[PDB]
RNA sequence: GACGGAAGGGCACCACCAGGAGUGGAGCCUGCGGCUUAAUUUGACUCAACACGGGGAAACUCACCAGGUCCAGACACAAUAAGGAUUGACAGAUUGAGAGCUCUUUCUUGAUUUUGUGGGUGGUGGUGCAUGGCCGUUCUUAGUUGGUGGAGUGAUUUGUCUGCUUAAUUGCGAUAACGAACGAGACCUUAACCUACUAAAUAGGGUUGCUGGCACUUGCCGGUUGACUCUUCUUAGAGGGACUAUCGGUUUCAAGCCGAUGGAAGUUUGAGGCAAUAACAGGUCUGUGAUGCCCUUAGACGUUCUGGGCCGCACGCGCGCUACACUGACGGAGCCAGCGAGUACAACCUUGGCCGAGAGGUCUGGGUAAUCUUGUGAAACUCCGUCGUGCUGGGGAUAGAGCAUUGUAAUUAUUGCUCUUCAACGAGGAAUUCCUAGUAAGCGCAAGUCAUCAGCUUGCGUUGAUUACGUCCCUGCCCUUUGUACACACC
């Protein structure tokens, strides 16, 4: 729960950059893919935005899946300060 | 102009023999349509993949066991050709299950 | 954040985890499979293993 | 302990009903009409029928059977 | 990329097996039933059948598009390398594990059990199988467990028409008295079965004997 | 219905004949005891527990114990609100300790929190009689319904049976039943046959180049990916093939069974796989982010480190292995499989060559695999010599010593080989296990395990018989008839 703030800062950027996040069920592990954060952090920090609504959440198979809904998007926007018409997966980028 | 002989290998692994069979017997027809010098759909020694397990999910009734065994099977397609013609063949000759793969080069 | 919350877990029935309950009970590392052998025995028939003989 | 079960013999009784003639006392070809005729969803259940049809065509040249 | 074939073809299944149950989990209300993967080179395809296909859709690219990320995410593999489709499955009657989550379904919002289950097999049989079965053990009132078998037509329990004829679909409800599992069996038709045989293996049919006249003068017909 | 210490039928090498090979004996290795312990964690207990929990645990495992460490007390509400909420902190003390664990010092740290109150999550904690799931067991026995009919006021029953066959409720026949279904069968995979098809410098075999070795003449035997063609063997693919076939009698010349002939194959062709109806208060909540409830919860049953322990011994029982000799023993020497499985983002299977008596190492490989380890040149077996029925050269058990190797970690030898010590045991009492053909037994190999370990399991070959080819006498079940004051059913 003591997160180091900028870590937390960069995962919820990651987050909403992708607009999925897929976690392992390992603590212990020195440091996540993709992101330069520890596992157990991020685990965390999506276990927080849950518990508060915002993510929709899966363990299976050893494997946390993180999807974002409307008001999870919104607040995530709030705290990155990016307004409006932004990535997510909410809508294709183009033509893919 | 071109036309250089290079000898490309055909990869086919699957367990479903019948669907297997099928796509092999596709593409020698199609080599046959393009007329290629060609070795067959050679077979071999279709490896069997065993996993012996107890049936109890824990050890408390008599000593049942269960080979979960997995079929499969390999099969090389030899082709006495250039590249562009087997490029030309590998934009179709794909049906589901089975796995299309080229070695190519002698 | 602690220093010290590792043992030298390089092999074992530590390191080694299942793919679904994560378990260091009977677990076929045969052909990189890495199950616990019970769910395997239930999952099987779409790991496309069957039973004939 | 090969008794030949219920379902085949019964095959057997209604080839015969329906096909006495075309029933050429040898297995062979008597094999291969039924494989024709009646379908079976395999082989060896056929060729078990073709012989119990044989025997019974046998049986039928040395008298009248029952049913 | 690239491992020992047999070990290769394994990992393919255990990564379907593993798609399969994530979607048995995370496509609970969306209705699916089952994976069909298709792995071709760069797209690699990958089909779902669901009851309600719009939900799995979401909105033009909602859930859909997220479910792909995810896969990505747990299998490496890069934007546009992994495609995803939802589909109707045609006659969810025949399809045992689709008749499964329904009766879930049914059993977690607050029904009868007994006419719910009579309801499915009524269903099944409209659909056009041969038979089905149904078994719901664990406590349906008064602690001891007690299971109950509610079927219809033949249920063939023996052979190799099985694996090939009879979908069977096993599952746990969660309930707030005690777990239920409810197992169904369903006798699919042996003609709109298609694939394996046609007919059942045991059976043999004979078709109706043709009229010829005898006699009548030997004659000769020229042309 | 169940039951009987009732009566009959009828099965079954989990019954017995006729046999074998044995186990209990002996030494050990390994469960289970019973103790004992810091803790020796536990789950089982007739078949249906006891080399089983894939349980061959050096830590991990891990469930146990003695201790340290940590929060992974989500969110909801308040005191601090930076003049400070806060994490750290080498030196040495402190301290199993390059754990600032905490106290000293005095720099940081940046409202994430600190700590309480509502609340939850975790648990190899409990409950398997709250369960699901799977499994086991009745039983892989031959059972089990239902439709229409009959007998019944009914519950029910007949059908499903006096008999004769079958591996079989398998069938024939008798017959208020008739035709049905599930189960048995059929099916399915494999093991067998194809000198007919499909093809193969990844399986093979031929003819000639180059030459290697000869007899010395033409001819042998080779090696060599040279070239060429074939496909017997190898491989699979497609089919076919056996249907008890052909007569011989037997039995109402039914169902069938036995004998000869042919045939690759006449025990359901062998082996399974699957497996009804209902269950058992059978097994697991120690396979689970399968789980109802109860428990506990931050000086924790959550976690994680450090060490031990599950391997203790006065002794019970059950798996096994090795021995008790000349069917030997040890050297030589000959020399033969089949399943297997095996790495690139790593620490695989590992050839081949020098150094080491072994154990092994090293430089180069080849193999993400019919291609390389690999003809897995395995053992058992077959020849000659040495010793010839001595607790002996049978047997290698209690044990000391080095070198290695595995892994941070080997003492409580992990294991390995070498020299040694060289014991119990001269064919195993009462009981009883397993078996009817490539079956029994022997003999290895491989995989599962696995950093390391095999005496264990799965598998696969390799040698390869005795005696039945029956019957209910014993054991267990099964159905009928009988009786029953039992139906939570004789505990
Ligand atoms: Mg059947
Ligand atoms: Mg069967
Ligand atoms: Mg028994
Ligand atoms: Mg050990
Ligand atoms: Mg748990
Ligand atoms: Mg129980
Ligand atoms: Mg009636
Ligand atoms: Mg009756
Ligand atoms: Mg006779
Ligand atoms: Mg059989
Ligand atoms: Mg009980
Ligand atoms: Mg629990
Ligand atoms: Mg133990
Ligand atoms: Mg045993
Ligand atoms: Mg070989
Ligand atoms: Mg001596
Ligand atoms: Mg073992
Ligand atoms: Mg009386």
């Amino acid at each position: 729960m003591l997160i180091p703030k900028e870590d937390r800062k960069k995962i919820y950027q990651h987050l909403f950059q992708e607009g999925v996040l897929v976690a392992k069920k390992d603590f212990n592990q020195p440091k996540h893919e993709e992101i330069d954060t520890k596992n157990l952090f991020v685990i965390k920090a999506l276990q927080s935005l849950t518990s508060k609504g915002f993510v929709k959440t899966q363990f299976s198979w050893q494997y946390y899946y993180y999807t974002l809904t409307e008001e999870g998007v919104v607040y995530l926007r709030e705290y990155l300060n990016l307004p409006e018409h932004i990535f997510p997966a909410t809508y294709l980028a183009g033509q893919s | 102009q071109e036309v250089v002989i290079h000898k490309i290998r055909i990869n086919l692994t699957s367990t479903k023999v019948k669907q297997l069979e099928n796509v092999s017997a596709n593409i020698i027809k199609n080599a046959e349509t393009f007329k290629l010098v060609k070795k067959g759909p050679v077979r071999l020694p279709t490896k069997v993949l065993k996993i012996s397990t107890r049936k109890t999910p824990n050890g408390e009734g008599s000593k049942t066991w269960d080979t979960y065994e997995m079929r499969i099977h390999k099969r090389y397609i030899d082709l006495e050709a250039p590249a562009h013609i087997v490029k030309r063949i590998t934009q179709i000759t794909i049906e589901p299950g089975v796995d299309v793969e080229v070695i190519i080069a002698a | 954040e602690n220093v010290w919350y590792s043992h030298p877990r390089k092999f074992g029935k530590g390191s080694r985890q299942c793919r679904i309950s994560g378990s260091h009970s009977g677990l076929i590392r045969k052909y990189g499979l890495n199950i616990d052998r019970q769910s395997f025995r239930e999952k099987a028939n779409d790991i496309g293993f069957y039973k004939y003989r | 302990g090969r008794v030949r079960t219920k379902t085949v013999k019964r095959a057997s009784k209604a080839l015969i009903e329906k096909y006495y003639p075309k029933l050429t006392m040898d297995f062979q070809t008597n094999k291969r009409l039924c494989d024709e005729i009646a379908t079976i969803q395999s082989k060896r259940l056929r060729n078990k029928i073709a012989g119990y049809t044989t025997h019974l065509m046998k049986r039928i040249q040395k008298g009248p059977v029952r049913g | 990329a690239i491992i020992s074939k047999k070990r290769k073809l394994v990992a393919d299944g255990v990564f379907y097996a593993e798609l399969n149950e994530f979607f048995t989990r995370e496509l609970a209300e969306e209705g699916y039933s089952g994976v069909e993967v298709r792995v071709t080179p760069t797209k690699t395809e990958i089909i779902i059948r669901a009851t309600k296909v719009q939900d799995v859709v979401g909105e033009n690219g909602r859930r859909i598009n997220e479910l792909t990320l995810l896969i990505e995410k747990r299998f490496k593999y890069k934007r546009g390398t992994i495609a995803l489709y939802a589909e109707r499955v045609h006659d969810r009657g025949l399809s045992a594990v689709a008749q499964a989550e329904s009766m879930k379904f049914k059993l977690l919002n607050g029904l009868a059990i007994r006419r719910a289950a009579y309801g499915v097999v009524r269903y099944v049989m409209e659909s056009g199988a041969k038979g089905c079965e149904v078994v719901i053990s664990g406590k349906l009132r008064a602690a001891r467990a007690k299971s109950m078998k509610f079927a219809d037509g033949f249920l063939i329990h023996s052979g190799q028409p099985v694996n090939d004829f009879i979908e069977t679909a096993t599952r746990h409800v969660l309930l707030r008295q005690g777990v239920l599992g409810i197992k169904v069996k369903i006798m699919k038709d042996p003609s709109r079965n298609t694939s394996g045989p046609k007919a059942l293996p045991d059976a043999v049919t004979i078709i109706e004997p043709k009229e010829e006249e005898p006699v009548l003068e030997p004659s000769v017909k020229d042309y």
